[PDB]
């Protein structure tokens, strides 16, 4: 199976635009980025027991045949360097590893076996 | 409550910019501060007043009127020796009252609304009686706030046909005076019940028929049909009437009402939580447009005015009371008057959806699209607030190059978020001040400051189409 | 409530009564029947899609066969023109006089 | 399609033709609550030395 | 191999004993179940315990997991659980190893068990090999199912020795087998003449494998 | 009888058609057999069939939109995925989508997409095409 | 006395097919070529032959007391001390009418009266079915040479 | 453990049962628990219940 | 190993396991060839 | 004998425009025959004579 | 008998109420017989129960207090722990905690705490109401 690396960043101090037209508007809340990417990628599923499958899009991007990746998260790390006066943080720094997923049925599927069978 | 002793105790429990409605109807109670806006029956106080809850409504508005039409039927099933093995209870209603605003509110907060502003026209009343002059006093009180973009009236199915075309005509005249508002109608079905199968081409055609004026039709859009939901009714315990019937048999009415099952009066308590339960299960009707004001503050709220609100589902909805079919809808979008009617369906594995965007102009190659006329009301307002601190300034080229860099910002910040098509931003746009170009030197002698702007707005797609091609090989 | 966990076999039913018997069943017949005309099997073809929704309602039948002989001689509250002709009570068939 | 459709049907109808014995065993059972009768054993004599 | 209409291939276990579901009252390291022909079916359970600050083994001193109580074992895929294993717990054992991990070990065996523990004498007079093999069976309260023989005997002797070895060398000469499980014990010649039940392919399906020929026997 | 193509397949078109004066039912193969497939298949939606819970493709949940680059990357996981599941007898060249251009206003509102295909000149294992599917496996 | 519930009620099949054929309530946009109409008027004419066996099935539940009964036919309603049965009831198979969209066009004003079965058959199985009543009291017909 | 369920429009016994247990073919098993005569034609305020399976099969 | 008594009961869940089982088909190798003339 | 058959051709697809019904479809098949002849009786044609 | 959210359980009120024309005692049930739950959970101090010394709340420990950052953590921390031990039945959203606005010095003294939350749709392992426990486990 193939891998993935990907680093990443959250910034809440007031510098950087958010990409919804309005003016005046800069990202200010890391907290809740944290607990919603966590809670989506890293945590439990009470009805499955195991933590849920994730697919990676960008835009126009092409990884082969496919316009996604689909994947489990194996690492990740965080690291928070900047925080507020009453201990909330304003920069997080986020490393990932995924590693790549395909189901029996699909994948004997994809290799077309040809053959004097 | 007052507190002394220190500790702990218990009570009971006490922003969209573009999507902000004004529901007009009457409450119950309409108390703010210190004044009772109902102290005199002749003189009645209308006000705005902004809401941010339903807890904050109820604080001011109160609740609903009870119910006195409701009848529930117990039934038993006993052995041959005449001892009980089984009871069950099934509840009725004949007639609801037209006094349905906080039926509305909760309808309205649960599909994701946000802070609103409600303007009351006198009290509810057992009587049932709604009144054209006081929504229309009610129309031109809201006229007064700013913050205003959409007009609701829950209530406005229980006029007749003259009295619904004069309302929705004032509401349109104004929001094109007004140049920043959008009016959202439901299509009056008929009494009948059980309705007829194609009722809905009937009452289509009636719609066609009103006198609305011609001019002004981008400004609005119609939704049908009603909706059954679960909010629960209020009622008058006295008053609920109550049936016995025996092994499958003709019903007989008994001889005390739900009052006498109550264990406060001496009742039985496992009877009286069954017809409880029993009423609780009824499905309460409601008109869509409350649940469509607050799709579009959602919809705004999570991917901008430019994203046409449909296809997503309702919340707290069972189904829709009229099951609409293909060859129906084909009559409703598109239609020789242009007065396009906006369908809910139901899909199987899927619920219930709106399924369609459409104004009342609907053959117009510009405002065809509801969000095409909402975008350019949000940005038509937000580059007027921009332009305010210059008035009074001196009218030279020192101010007409500030007024257009301000305006080019603006529509920088709307390019990149995806709104304005083409791949660079001169495609995008274009912004024009100055002499000769755009002004005269008698409207400079005059005060008068002229700016030319055009913009290409995105639009959504309603068919796809598939084709297959072969190659040998 | 009567039943707090369920299986394959608990409430039970008859043997008969599967999905995967009936279509295999039916698919056999085809193939013998008009195997050398029709020989495309697969999901897209109509022929197995009408065989299946018969498979669906002919379980729904054998459903309602199965229903308590208490319940299927029920007779009907609500028709005035209901009477008992079938049975006879023990008061009078099994007396005699002395 | 009807043929294959008529032989997928059949032990549905096997299972309808039961009513006939079902009708008589409500009648004689149920209606007159009449039981049935049990066994009798038998008996040897053994010599012994 | 995997069962089809698995949502999710998450695989689930159930540890019952004495009817009680006692699967997340510890912590289970490891489980292995044996089943093979002609022997008594076996299981092993490994439980991490033990502790030095507190100087005892809270699960030793339980009621659940003491010798002769009765253990049943399911397994299978995404909460569909089917039966695998049911015996009774025969030795119990502590161990604690050189860089101070601890853990309970437990060893449970099929009901079998219980044929193997002791000589006999007997007497059978005119009877066949079936006959002798179903009555000594049935004295232990299992179940037996035995295909008959043919030949029938004079006389059959046991003589100062174990029931689970006269049966096995009586079966043997007549050219059955043994399989035991679920308070049954079956007698039958070997299954050659069935239908396959999967396909196990070199390249598609298969994580190890070995085989061989000898021409000496 | 062993025609050419004959492990491609012969069934009933779409939609059934009958004929009185030659007392039959329409009849497809080949090439035919498999353009008719596809129509089937993307005109279903995946909990239609009774039984069959997985069949189908939800195209229709992405109506009401522009086109975007992150709606077309999802038109063509689902058409790919779809027709990899449900159309053995295929490969699969490249799906061109296109949203615009006739009136310059009634165009705007519809999306036209391609579906360009092969057919492969070998039997597969997963064709359920009588009498061979049941030698040449699964 | 058990519970009473309507055995005969029957859902219509067209009714769980996919809505790409055109058969459901929903029906076909009106921009299509008069073939795809003719094409769904012929599928929906087709699925009758096998309604009215699933019909005609559950016909037969919820009408077993009517085998059994002990009533005497009558033609002209009178009172004459017995129990009575009219035209409507003297059948050994029943039958019912189907439902579903379109039926107007499809299967016109009545089509039941050629389902009954031949009168011969009809004294047959009641004959028997009579036989089959008596013969629970230990008594018969056959033994009497003057009452044949 | 055991769940509960409301019936709204577009929703048949089969795709529910699927939902639930992951394979349709319980769905005989549960139009008895909750004593449904024909289970082709739900209505839409019906609440069914949905038991757990049997621990070992 | 041709047999399913031979192998190596495994008791770790935190992580050389392919060592202890080519260190038991060599001894078993060579101790069962111990017994033919 | 009691079923509409139509085609493209009888629109707007009344009952007025159908062409004819469906029994020519079951007309010329050998099962159906056969089975038509064996359900014949005699006594009907001997008592019209 | 098998009514809807029987699997919730029903059982005495708080406080207790007797009536004596109806000659019983209250009883509550489904979502009132939670919210009445919490009432007695975070009303009840640790040590107050003859056998059950881990059951309650010691919220009065942090009275006489500014409602500083430290503050809002250990409340948050008391009440999470207390609900998750016993209160199955619900999810827990979120803790709201506010001090001040009335007089603008009665508000000063007092804080007000809100919980959010919501009602699972399934049972769970480690609710006691019967029957269901004696089959659905601990």
């Amino acid at each position: 199976p193939e891998e993935l690396k990907l680093d990443f960043t959250f910034d809440g101090t007031g510098v950087v635009p958010v990409n919804n037209g309005k003016p005046g508007e800069f990202h200010q809340d890391v907290a809740d980025q944290v607990r919603v990417f966590l809670d989506l990628v890293y945590s439990m599923n009470s009805e499955t027991h195991k933590p849920n499958f994730l697919r990676l899009i960008w835009g126009d991007f092409s990884f082969g045949e496919k316009n996604g990746f689909d994947c489990l998260l194996t690492d990740l790390q965080i690291n928070y360097t900047l925080f507020d006066q009453t201990g909330k943080p304003l920069r997080a720094k986020l490393s990932t590893t995924f590693t790549s997923y395909v189901e029996q049925n699909r994948r004997v599927r994809e290799e077309g076996k040809q053959s004097p069978d | 409550s007052t507190y002394k002793t220190p500790g702990v105790y218990i009570e009971e429990i006490s922003q969209v910019e573009t999507a902000i409605p004004a529901f007009i109807g009457y409450t119950q109670i309409a108390k703010v501060g210190v004044e009772n806006f109902h102290t005199d029956a002749d003189n009645l106080i209308l006000r705005p007043v902004r809401i941010t809850s339903l807890l904050e409504y109820e604080q001011f508005f109160g609740k609903a009127i009870n119910e006195t039409t409701i009848q529930v039927v117990i039934q038993d099933t006993t052995d041959s020796r005449g001892n009980l093995t089984e009871r069950k209870a099934s509840a009725r209603i004949t007639s609801p009252s037209p006094h349905n605003l906080y039926y509305s509110m909760q309808a309205y907060f649960a599909n994701g609304g946000g802070p609103c502003y409600i303007v009351s026209v006198g009290p509810m009343s057992n009587t049932g009686t709604i009144q054209l002059e006081a929504l229309q006093n009610g129309l031109a009180e809201v006229a007064k706030e700013d913050e205003v973009t959409l007009l609701v009236f829950p209530e406005s199915q229980s006029l007749s046909d003259e009295n619904y075309a004069a309302l929705m005509s004032a509401a349109l005249e104004q929001c094109a005076n007004l140049q920043d508002r959008f009016t959202v109608m439901d299509l009056k079905l008929p009494a009948t019940r059980p309705i007829p199968a194609n009722a809905i081409v009937g009452a289509s055609n009636a719609f066609r028929d009103l006198s609305l004026p011609q001019d002004n039709l981008k400004y609005g859009a119609c939704y049908a049909p009603d909706i059954e939901t679960i909010f629960n009714y209020f009622y008058q315990e006295d008053a609920v009437t109550i049936f016995r019937s025996v092994n499958g048999g003709a019903e007989e009415q008994d001889t005390l009402t739900m009052a006498g099952y109550n264990p406060a009066n001496g009742g039985d308590g496992i009877q009286y939580a069954l017809i409880e339960s029993a009423i609780d299960q009824l499905p309460l009707i409601l008109p869509p447009s409350p649940l469509v004001v607050g799709q579009y503050a959602r919809t705004d709220n999570t991917r901008g005015v430019w994203k046409a609100p449909a296809n997503v589902a309702l919340s707290s909805v069972i189904k829709p009371v009229l099951k609409i079919t293909n060859e129906q809808q084909n009559n409703l979008n598109v239609h020789p008057t242009g007065k396009s009617i906006n369908a809910i369906r139901a899909f199987t594995g899927k619920g219930t959806l709106i399924w369609g965007a459409r104004t009342l102009a609907g053959n117009d190659n510009e405002w065809r699209y509801v969000s095409v006329r909402r975008f350019f009301n949000m940005a038509e307002e937000s580059i007027k607030k921009g332009s305010e601190p210059f008035v009074f300034e001196p009218n030279d080229a020192n101010t007409w190059t500030k007024v257009k860099a301000m305006i080019e910002n603006f529509l920088t910040l709307q390019w990149r978020a995806g709104a304005l098509a083409g791949a660079k931003p001169e495609q995008a746009f274009y912004v024009k001040i100055g002499l000769n170009e755009t002004m005269t030197a008698l409207d400079i002698l005059e005060g008068r400051m002229i700016v030319e702007i055009g913009m290409a707005v995105v639009r959504p797609a309603e068919f796809i189409i598939l084709k297959f091609s072969h190659k040998m090989q | 409530p009567e039943y707090l966990s369920i299986s394959k076999q608990k409430p039970d039913f008859p043997p008969y009564l599967n999905f995967q018997t009936l279509r295999d069943i039916g698919i056999t017949h085809l193939q013998a029947l008009s195997g050398k005309i029709w020989t495309d099997y697969n999901l897209h073809d109509p022929g197995v899609t009408i065989l299946e929704v018969l498979c669906y309602a002919i379980t729904d039948l054998g459903y309602r066969n199965n229903l308590d002989i208490a319940d299927l001689l029920a007779l009907n509250p609500q028709d005035g023109n209901s009477r008992e002709n079938n049975f006879f009570t023990p008061d009078a068939v099994l007396t005699c006089n002395p | 399609l009807y043929f294959a459709f008529l032989e997928v049907l059949q032990p549905a109808r096997d299972d309808l033709n039961r009513l006939t014995q079902r009708h008589l065993d409500f009648f004689y059972r149920q209606v007159l609550l009449l039981p049935d009768r049990p066994a009798q054993a038998d008996q040897v004599h053994l010599l012994f030395e | 191999i995997i069962p089809r209409n698995s949502l999710y291939d998450v695989a689930t276990f159930k540890l019952l004993s004495d009817g009680k579901d006692i699967t997340n009252d510890y912590t289970v390291l490891s489980i292995t179940v044996n089943q093979i022909v002609n022997r008594v079916p076996t299981a092993r359970i490994i439980l991490r315990d033990g502790a030095a600050a507190d100087e005892t083994f809270a699960a030793s001193e339980g009621a659940d997991l003491v010798p002769g109580q009765e253990v049943e074992i399911a397994a299978g895929y995404d909460g569909s659980d089917q039966k695998i294993f049911q015996g009774l717990i025969v030795k119990h054992a502590l161990k604690v190893t050189a860089n101070g991990d601890s853990m309970l070990m437990l060893d449970c065996r099929g009901l079998a068990t219980k044929l193997t523990v002791g000589r006999h004498n007997r007497y059978f007079v005119d009877t066949k090999d079936s006959d002798a093999i179903a009555e000594i069976i049935a004295q232990h309260s299992l179940s037996a199912d035995v295909a008959a023989t043919q030949v029938q005997h004079p006389e059959i002797v046991q003589y100062y020795a174990t029931d689970w070895d006269f049966i096995l060398s009586r079966a043997e000469m007549n050219g059955q087998i043994v399989v035991a499980q679920d308070e049954k014990i079956k007698v039958k010649a070997p299954n050659t003449s069935g239908a396959p039940q999967i396909t196990l392919t070199y390249g598609v399906n298969l994580l190890e494998l070995e085989a061989a020929m000898d021409a000496r026997h | 009888d062993d025609e050419s193509n004959a492990y491609l397949g012969t069934g009933w078109g779409f939609p059934p058609t009958f004929e009185k004066k030659a007392r039959s039912v329409r009849l497809v193969s080949a090439e035919d057999d498999i353009r008719e497939s596809l129509q089937i298949l993307l005109s279903t939606n995946l909990g239609e069939r009774v039984m069959q819970p997985n069949y189908g493709c939800n195209l229709q949940d992405l109506l009401f939109e522009s086109l975007s680059p992150t709606v077309a990357s999802n038109i063509k996981e689902l058409v790919r995925t779809a027709i990899l599941y449900y159309e053995p007898r295929i490969r699969l060249n490249k799906l061109d989508i296109q949203q615009g251009i006739v009136n310059e206003a009634d165009a705007q509102g519809l999306i036209q997409i391609i579906v360009d295909c092969t057919i492969i000149s070998t039997n597969s294992r997963f064709n359920f095409v009588y009498p061979f599917y049941l030698q040449e496996g699964s | 006395k058990g519970s009473y519930y309507d055995l005969a009620d029957h859902y219509s099949i067209h009714h769980d097919f996919p809505t790409t054929y055109g058969i459901s309530e929903d029906g076909l946009p009106p921009t299509v070529p008069a073939l795809r109409k003719a094409q769904a008027l012929q599928l929906k004419a087709y699925l009758v032959f096998f309604d009215q066996l699933l019909a005609s099935y559950l016909a037969q539940l919820s009408h077993i007391r009517d085998l059994f009964s002990w009533e005497v036919d009558v033609t002209q309603p009178q009172q004459n001390d017995y129990a009575t049965r009219l035209q409507e009831k003297q059948r050994t198979y029943f039958t019912q009418k189907l439902d579903f969209p379109e039926i107007e066009k499809i299967i016109p004003d009545n089509y039941l009266d050629v389902l009954d079965e031949a009168p011969e058959t009809y004294r047959d199985r009641r004959n028997r079915f009579l036989d089959h009543l008596l013969a629970r009291f230990s008594e018969s017909f056959s033994d009497y040479v003057l009452l044949n | 453990v055991t769940h509960q369920r409301k019936v709204k429009a577009g929703d048949t016994l089969p795709l529910m049962t699927h939902r639930i247990y992951g394979d349709p073919a319980y769905y005989l098993q549960i139009a008895k628990v909750n004593g449904l005569i024909n289970f082709r034609k739900l209505a839409t305020n019906t609440d069914l219940r949905f038991p757990p399976l049997e621990k070992t099969q | 190993p041709l047999e399913i008594r031979e192998l190596v009961i495994k008791a770790s869940v935190n992580e050389q396991s392919a060592i202890i089982a080519a260190c038991v088909e060599q001894v078993l190798a060579i101790l069962q060839e111990k017994s033919e003339r | 004998a009691k079923v509409m058959y139509y085609r493209a051709e009888n629109q707007p697809w009344s009952p007025s425009d159908a062409d004819g019904n469906w029994q020519n479809f079951f007309e010329g098949n050998t099962p159906i025959q056969i089975a038509l002849i064996s359900k014949v009786s005699p006594q009907v044609v001997k008592d019209i004579y």
